[PDB]
RNA sequence: AAUUGUUGAAAGGGAAGGGCAUUUGAUCAGACAUGGUGUUUUGUAU
RNA sequence: AAUACUGCCAGCUGGGACUGAGGACUGCGACGUAAGUCAAGGAUGCUGGCAUAAUGGUUAUAUGCCGCCCGUCUUGAAACA
RNA sequence: AACUGGCGAUGCGGGAUGAACCGAACGUAGAGUUAAGGUGCCGGAAUACACGCUCAUCAGACACCACAAAAGGUGUUAGUU
RNA sequence: CCCUGAAAAUGGAUGGCGCUCAAGCGUGUUACCUAUACUCUACCGUCAGGGUUGAUAUGAUGCCCUGACGAGUAGGCAGGCGUGGAGGUCAGUGACGAAGCCUAGACCGUAAGGUCGGGUCGAACGGCCUCUAGUGCAGAUCUUGGUGGUAGUAGCAAAUAU
RNA sequence: UUUGCUCCACACAAUAUAGAUGGAUACGAAUAAGGCGUCCUUGUGGCGUCGCUGAACCAUAGCAGGCUAGCAACGGUGCACUUGGCGGAAAGGCCUUGGGUGCUUGCUGGCGAAUUGCAAUGUCAUUUUGCGUGGGGAUAAAUCAUUUGUAUACGACUUAGA
């Protein structure tokens, strides 16, 4: 599900004729599509109020795009997740272009660094840092000095055939 | 010219099998040149003759044929799928057939 | 005797459905919604935009 | 166990006074209407255009 | 000439030989079902011989019908051969077996004469 | 394969036919069999279905 | 393309190498290996002699000589990388089988023939750099082959050889490369260019 | 019939035998070569 | 304002594969003022070769893949039952 | 022992291999599409793409299942104060 | 994640080869492969629903249409094939060759089996309808008879010796 | 051994092909570096250029490729002669001097092609033998039987004998 969209979900209680207008509660999703975001929107909604889905009503689903979805951006990420000996709260900064590829980025990464999958990831916040020298991960800062300049060593092409006639070189 | 092909040619690498299954009735077939099923399109419908030798005659000619045509790509590294009237004796798991430009679509 | 597929065999199409020629001809699978400029709320949208 | 007809020369003969007339009006078209095509080695018939 | 016919589909040209008939010389080439538990050729496992199924069965139209297109019916003598007389685009007359050589000419000059096709025309032909 | 909510392939469990080989009850079964398909009166079905019956099914009146 | 490439081992990883050549045989195309003794194997030296001597370990108990044949030479140590990625003991692989040559050294007469290469079997396309590897003819010699230095010898005469081959080459390629420059800027070398050669 | 001898055919790298499919070799039936869009019987049924 | 994505077309069109079952008509429909025609309750038209071992069959062999030795007792058999 | 599903009685695709697992239940053929599982080669299918982790002088490689623990490591990668 | 912990006896097992920005691990996007599964079509069978007689189809458990299905041990039922004999019938076949037997020779039947051709043979035997049974064999450490591999093998070496 | 055997050349027949259908088209080394060209007060040098795939390069027009008249030349490419080498890793091939001869599409001509009837690989290759033409070259061993015992169950080994 690395596709990923970002969705607001909005959500409420049913309407009763004691209590009539809830208190319209929304929080955004990232999810692949609008099936998995309504119901990953119901399982963080059972994580904090007494609703469920039968109990609950979504009222909105709205895709959301980012005004500014092709700048270079620093994305905090507060993240919790379950791993095999308990549970972490961590904190990863994700430089991307979106907020929905700095997810996608993350969900990667998590994987990769904890085995965690997306079953056991809830992201609690995704902040944008506004600024520069507030980043403390060396991995995001040293990509935000002046006049960035690094070649890429040791290219290997893609062969379109089983053999080369040349001993291929290497260079780039 | 010392060329005269009108043909390209292909290799029949083996039956269109599962892992312990085979099927003979249709033959993988990897043409010369191709690598992708976009471009591996072109080839569907053309005739593939297989021209093999015996060692006695039969209507004056020591060359005997199979014919068959391409049917469908199969993969995603341009193998093509052939029927032939008569099916592939397997023991040409390896061998050259000719696959024709007729019939054309040019 | 043999099944012959709708949505081809235009003439089992009109066997069927007899407004499918007009359907055909006024296109009707392709029509032009009308232009209007109605702008959404700003209430909505910076419930949408926000944070 | 086992002859041109002289009407099937003739018209020949009168559509060719036709088609050469124009032929030999562009360069090289007559010597390329003389070879014959042949499948050469390395070319690939799904990406060279006739 | 026979009458147009479909074309024929034998389903299962291959004769449904028993298991383990070319194994054993006891066990004759005839077909019997294998009603052992423990037979592979009952459990129809794979890569084993096929067992007589009616799905083998061939067409209506096309039962019973020669290459040539005929039903043989076998005949002994004038009298049964009178009886193809005007079925001659179906039946193909066959001799039978135990016919001496001095009467089976007189039915071959018989079924030449009413244009009833013979399967057996060179049965006992004295040289 | 399909979930089969009955019996596949089973008989009606009626007689279509008489189990006798009385060529005259037979003959009426053909007549009677002519009158149930071609009259609209559900008489003639009722007298070809008690045709059918047994000899216990068909006690003495 | 050709009824007869000859694949250089300079540079190449082994099972990478043998796999693509595997399907090459097994696909109807002869193809013959030479410089085996410069094949390439990702890991260290010491962590693919003990690999080998965990294969040597194992022969056949009660009698020796029918066991796994443990065979020290780098083109037969690249032949025991075929088999098990070929069906040898039908008799489809056994012809594949009879269509590999793989050789120490390039004997002749693949000397004076071109030898082509596996650009994405090669050791420096496919392994990160870093990665420590083992070449086949050390690793052969620590094993028990017995020609490491007379293959050394004739690659030694084979170079020069070659190098006074290529030498004439260039300059035969300076010649054509000055001729087609005189015979250019002209009309017929206009037109080509025009038509795209 | 088991089993054996001779001849002929075929195959054979620790089995053979079998099924699906085809090659190759050997061997085997069918059409239509139909009274058939007729065509003067050499003192009128090819 | 475009464009991406999602979706719709009773949109057009190209290339391929396999199938041709039924055997007078009926029925539904379309186009045409009517007459009739048709992609409309299942393939016809044209052309070529051979007319026999050509195709097909049998049989043997080879090859690719599969295939444990049957009967029985058994929860379980290829069993070192 | 309980509910249920299977094997017995059941072949087929996969799990290399297996009565039970996964998929799926079986007339005979053809065509297409998938399931479970896979796509380096054996082996049909991408030595595809993307983000990272690991270098093991007994690596690891798919559930049933054919094994591994406590503990420890300025090995390395992330993270919490 | 990797390492130490981590030691079993034939040689050895991610299935093998091998694999190190993997062909390992975690994850994700697709593309592709193919099962007797799903769809469509043909054919077979079964089951169900039907249709078919004011002069017309060999006269109806027939023919035809429509649809759904089709795994299987123990078991049950049904439709058939075959053998010995019997009552009819074909004014059946046969010394111009019956029955038998052989036939990598054909044809029909899904099959049980039937039919034909060739060879041998020498005296009786079939088709159909029906009746009857001492009626179908691969097994029972089955019975009787015969023949093999073993195998030209073991053995024919006590009693002094020719 | 019905004048045996082998090798050059040719016709003819087989059986046999793990699979010709323009071309194996040759540096080595490194990849966090190289190749090529040029220059120098010759290096682990300077400068320029290239790669980012062989989708390249060579070859490639002609009754499956005929006949033939020329035009500017001195090339190209077979086939043989011949000057000499090089190559022992499985060398058995590569390179070169010169002559002869066929073709030449580098350019301009002329004739021919059909009926294989709308396609049927529409046959041209690569191995090995077997009968004959017409030239060359050579003119024996082994086994058994006898014998030895450096050997030995028997074979084998090891001897000897015109």
């Amino acid at each position: 599900m690395a596709h990923f969209k970002e969705y607001q979900v909005i959500g409420r209680r049913l309407p009763t004729e004691s209590v009539p207008e809830p208190k319209l509660f929304r929080m955004r999703i990232f999810a692949s599509n609008e099936v998995i975001a309504k119901s990953r929107y119901w399982y963080f909604l059972q994580k904090l109020h007494k609703v469920k889905k039968a109990s609950g009503e979504i009222v909105s689903i709205n895709q959301i795009n980012e005004a500014h979805p092709t700048k270079v951006k620093n994305f905090g990420v507060w993240v919790r997740y379950d791993s095999r000996s308990g549970t972490h709260n961590m904190y990863k900064e994700i430089r991307d272009v979106s907020r929905v590829a700095a997810v996608e980025t993350l969900y990667q990464d998590m994987a990769a660094r904890h085995r965690a999958r997306f079953r056991s990831i809830h992201i609690l916040k995704v902040a944008e840092i506004e600024k520069t020298a507030d980043v403390k991960r060396q991995y995001v800062k040293q990509f935000l000095t002046k006049d960035l300049k690094f070649p890429l060593p040791h290219r290997v092409q893609k062969s379109t055939k089983t053999f080369s006639y040349k001993r291929p070189s290497t260079f780039y | 010219a010392e060329s005269h092909r009108l043909y390209v040619k292909g290799k029949h690498l083996s039956y269109q099998r599962s892992k312990r299954v085979n099927n003979p009735n249709v033959s993988l077939i990897k043409i010369e040149g191709v690598a992708t099923p976009q471009d591996a399109q072109f080839y569907l419908g053309k005739r593939i003759a297989y021209v093999y030798r015996a060692s006695k005659e039969v209507r004056g000619s020591k060359i005997r044929v199979m014919w068959g045509k391409v049917t469908r790509t199969h993969g995603n590294s341009g193998v093509v799928r052939a029927t032939f009237r008569n099916n592939l004796p397997a023991k040409t798991f390896g061998a050259s057939v000719r696959i024709f430009l007729y019939p054309s679509n040019i | 005797v043999l099944k012959k597929n709708p949505l081809k065999n235009k003439q089992v199409l009109l066997r069927l459905n007899p407004y499918a020629k007009v359907f055909a001809a006024e296109k009707l699978g392709s029509k032009k919604a009308e232009k209007t400029g109605t702008k959404p709320a700003a209430v909505f949208t910076e419930t949408l935009k926000h944070d | 166990a086992k002859e041109i007809k002289a009407e099937r020369v003739e018209d020949q003969k009168v559509v060719d006074k036709a088609l050469i007339a124009e032929i030999k009006k562009t360069p090289l078209l007559k010597q390329y209407l003389s070879a014959s095509f042949s499948l050469k080695n390395g070319d690939k018939p799904h990406m060279l255009k006739f | 000439a026979s009458l147009p016919h479909p074309k024929i589909v034998k389903k299962h040209t291959k004769k449904f030989k028993r298991h383990h008939s070319d194994r054993y010389h006891r066990v004759a080439e005839n077909w019997r079902k294998q009603k052992g538990i423990d037979s592979v050729v009952r459990r129809r496992f794979r890569g084993n011989i096929s067992q007589p199924k009616i799905g083998y069965g061939s067409n209506k139209k096309t039962k019973f019908l020669s290459p040539s297109g005929h039903k043989t019916f076998l005949v002994a003598n004038v009298k049964d051969l009178e009886t193809l007389t005007m079925h001659t685009k179906t039946y193909a007359a066959e001799i039978a077996h135990n016919i001496s050589a001095k009467n089976r000419v007189v039915i071959l000059a018989r079924a030449k004469a009413l244009g009833i096709k013979v399967t057996n025309p060179k049965g006992r032909l004295a040289l | 394969g399909i979930d089969h909510t009955s019996k596949q392939h089973k008989r009606s469990g009626h007689r279509t036919a008489p189990k006798s080989d009385n060529v005259y009850l037979k003959l009426l079964v053909k007549l009677y069999t002519f009158l149930a398909r071609r009259t609209d009166a559900p008489f003639n079905k009722v007298v070809l279905k008690a045709l059918f019956l047994s000899k216990i099914n068909r006690p003495p009146v | 393309v050709e009824p007869v490439v000859v694949i250089d081992g300079k540079g190449h990883l082994v099972g990478r190498l043998a796999s693509v050549v595997a399907k090459q045989l097994l696909n109807g195309q002869k193809i013959v290996v030479v410089r085996a003794e410069e094949l390439n194997i990702s890991g260290e030296f010491f962590r693919n002699k003990l690999k080998y001597h965990d294969f040597l370990r194992k022969a056949t108990a009660f009698n020796k000589t029918r066991g796994p044949f443990h065979f020290r030479a780098p083109s037969r140590i690249f032949y025991k990388a075929l088999r098990g990625m070929v069906s040898h003991k039908t008799a489809r692989g056994k012809a594949a089988l009879e269509r590999l040559k793989v050789f120490e050294g390039i004997p002749p007469p693949y000397d004076k023939k071109k030898r082509v290469v596996v650009p994405q079997a090669l050791r420096v396309l496919r392994l990160k750099p870093g990665r420590k590897y083992t070449t086949l003819g050390k690793l052969s010699t620590s094993v028990g082959w017995k020609y490491e230095d007379v293959v050394a010898k004739l690659e030694a005469k084979r170079k020069v050889s070659s190098a006074e081959y290529y030498a004439k080459k260039r300059a035969f390629t300076k010649k054509v490369a000055s001729a087609n420059a005189t015979a250019a800027e002209s009309d017929v070398a206009k037109q080509l260019a025009a038509l795209g050669y």
